């Protein structure tokens, strides 16, 4: 970072003047009356010249007009001629001008990004500042006059950044070019090449961007608008914000609008990335992306599944792209909305997942060794079928659980390597479908239909007919769930504990005998109540 | 959520974090604490010495005591023989107000949930 003044070279013309008082020779300012003698002081020299290194330098010259006060006017267009002789360097050069004088930037054209700062400036500043242009002036309207207060010849910019607050009027090279853009609106003209535009919230005039013919994409980043502020407007590029000043995207050329397809991306705060994807009879904005971490950092408070997110941009009115990711999170969850199919890819080993069907889509999984999958209880009717893909490495099986969807009736079904199940619970149901990676079931997959009763697929998958006909799995009815295996091979106490459950509301600890003579099982009741023992099916 | 493979040597200073009270459980039969919940890497840590932490008031059937927060661990022989299964087993041992250590794993995932 370079800090910059406004030196210049003086010579102080002098005098020997004698001081018959004190008997002494003293040096002394020329006598103005003596006709007309050389100036106390003269300016000889009003250059500055700094030539950066290898790395990244900032130049920020003194802010000479960072008003409109007539006393910083003054001073401004006093040191309007002044030169500022800048050479960057490959690591990149940014200049933040300083508000008065002759700037000559040569920005090296290896380095990655060159800004072009006007920030300094007053922030209710009108700007106009075009980047093909080699030589330019910035012109300050003062009372009944316009004075060139600033001159530059730059050579290698392509981060131009507006003033703070007002109304400019920026115009691209036909290089790849960055534009921060103010908050007071007003017009932007790209050039060619890659265009990417920061725009800041609550513009104080609507912002035209015209899209030049020769420009081939465009990256639009809103860091303080999220997408509630945005109004779904069809068949139209301009992003309408529903409270406040809009932006008025509009192209060169109406004939080719359809070019900027996919080559348009609007970024946002809170996560969506809109894109811009050709429809039958034109083009539209419909989110592609959905970083869900923005997302719960903007709401946190709302529910953060991928289907409650699709649901609730559905609500507002918003196509998808024919493929939707979902960025972040523990899973990389896909979206395909013609098929109406929700894929989750599975990365992590020994992965609780949590799976639930939803009336919009059909759910799968594609898992990986060790993990978990839990069924999610059904709560409404019309439940599309789900899909479970496992991944059987013979030495990490998963397990596929139904403890907590508690399960009344599950019957199961054989067809082309994958069971199909059905889960149905009191009044709803469910149908899911378990399949395998290499066209087989790993047939060390635990199903655990009940908290003590877990199967394994291998067994599960002999009592299936191999055509397709639904034989019982398992009923509510016969013996009632088993909290509690406990044998009568351990003799003497065992201090059973079964801990208090406030949902079930019900404990049943089953007592079993597998030896050949009567037991006789001496208990003592410690703590708890027992409603007596169980006998038949109702 | 994630473990490096040896990141945690024997002798390291370990201490608990900043919390409330970090429960510990004298029994895990059929308390029904040691078996595998959530995803990641299971720790199972065995602190040797436990006099000095205050009981909880406990329902008949459980044992759980409570720890101070800030209080020392000495790693004694990490094992991950079961590293493929993402099970690491972690002997401790307490110590006296020693004013060291990490309650974080090297990517910065909490320790003692």
């Amino acid at each position: 970072t370079i800090i910059l003044g406004y030196g210049h070279q003086y010579q102080a013309n002098t005098e020997i003047e004698y001081l018959s008082n004190w008997i002494v020779w003293r040096e002394a300012v020329p006598d103005s009356t003596s006709r007309h003698k050389r100036p106390p002081l003269e300016v000889l020299n009003s250059q500055c010249t700094v030539i950066a290194g290898e790395r990244k330098t900032t130049v920020l010259p003194l802010r000479v007009l960072s008003d409109l006060t007539p006393e910083c006017t003054e001073q401004a267009i006093s040191l309007k001629d002044y030169k500022f002789i800048l050479r960057g360097g490959s690591g990149g050069l940014a200049v933040q001008v300083g508000g008065a004088g002759y700037y000559d930037i040569d920005a090296n054209l290896v380095a990655k990004e060159n800004t072009l700062s006007f920030r300094g400036l007053p922030e209710e500043f009108p700007l106009t500042f075009d980047l093909s242009k080699q030589t330019q002036s910035v012109m300050l309207k003062t009372p009944d006059d316009e004075v060139p207060v600033m001159t530059i010849t730059q050579k290698g910019i392509n981060t131009l950044v507006g003033t703070a607050a007002g109304k400019d009027r920026l115009i691209g090279n036909d290089k790849d070019n960055t534009f921060h853009t103010s908050s007071g609106g007003g017009t932007v003209i790209s050039g060619g090449g890659n265009n990417r535009y920061i725009i800041p919230r609550d513009l104080k005039t609507p912002l035209t961007l015209t899209l030049s013919s020769n420009s081939v994409s465009h990256e639009i980043f809103l860091p303080e608008t999220t997408l509630a502020e945005l109004k779904p407007v069809a068949f139209e590029l301009s992003l309408i914000y529903w409270a406040g000043n809009n932006i008025n995207v509009q192209p060169e050329d109406e004939a080719k609008l359809n070019h900027f397809a996919g080559n348009f991306r609007v970024h946002t705060r809170d996560g969506m990335t809109l894109e811009a994807v050709s429809r039958e009879n034109g083009i539209q904005l419909a989110i592609s992306l959905c970083d869900v971490q923005r997302w719960q950092a903007v709401y946190p408070e709302e529910n953060n599944r991928p289907d409650a997110i699709l649901d609730r941009l559905h609500d507002m009115g918003w196509s998808l792209t024919p493929e939707v990711r979902f960025q972040g999170g523990e899973t990389q969850v896909s979206y395909d909305p013609l098929t109406r199919q929700l894929v989750y890819q599975l990365q992590a080993r020994y992965s609780e997942f949590q799976l639930a069907g939803s009336r919009h889509h059909t759910t799968a999984v594609t898992g990986t060794p060790g993990s978990r999958y839990i069924i999610m209880k059904p709560v409404t009717t019309q439940i599309l079928p789900t899909q479970i893909i496992l991944a059987g490495d013979n030495d990490h099986p998963e397990t596929i659980d139904l403890l907590e969807a508690s399960p009344v009736l599950v019957e199961g079904k054989k067809d082309k390597n994958s069971v199909i199940l059905t889960i149905a619970t009191i009044q709803y149901s469910l149908q899911l479908t378990i399949s395998g990676i290499e066209e087989s079931l790993p047939e060390t997959t635990r199903v655990a239909i009940q908290p003590q009763d877990t199967r394994l697929l291998g067994d599960v998958l002999r009592i299936l007919p191999d055509n397709g006909n639904w034989v019982g799995i398992f009923r509510s009815g016969h013996t009632p769930t088993v909290n509690r295996l406990e044998n009568l091979m351990a003799l003497n106490q065992v201090m059973t504990f079964l801990p208090r459950v406030s949902g079930s509301a019900e404990q049943v600890l089953c007592l079993e005998n597998l030896g050949g003579v009567r037991k006789k099982v001496e208990g003592e009741l410690l703590s708890g109540k027992l409603k007596g023992a169980w006998k038949a099916e109702g | 959520s994630k473990w490096s493979r040896g990141w945690l040597k024997t002798g390291t200073i370990l201490q608990t974090p900043e919390d409330r009270n970090t429960d510990v459980y004298l029994t895990t039969i059929q308390n029904n604490v040691f078996s595998r919940q959530g995803g990641g890497y299971q720790v199972y840590y065995r602190i040797d010495g436990m006099a000095g932490a205050d009981i909880a008031d406990n329902a008949p059937g459980e044992t759980r005591c409570t720890l101070r927060p800030g209080t020392c661990f000495e790693v004694t022989s990490v094992d991950e023989r079961h590293y493929e299964w993402n099970i690491i087993y972690v002997t401790l041992k307490t110590c006296g107000w020693s004013r060291n250590g990490q309650s974080k794993t090297p990517n910065g995932d909490n320790l003692f949930n």
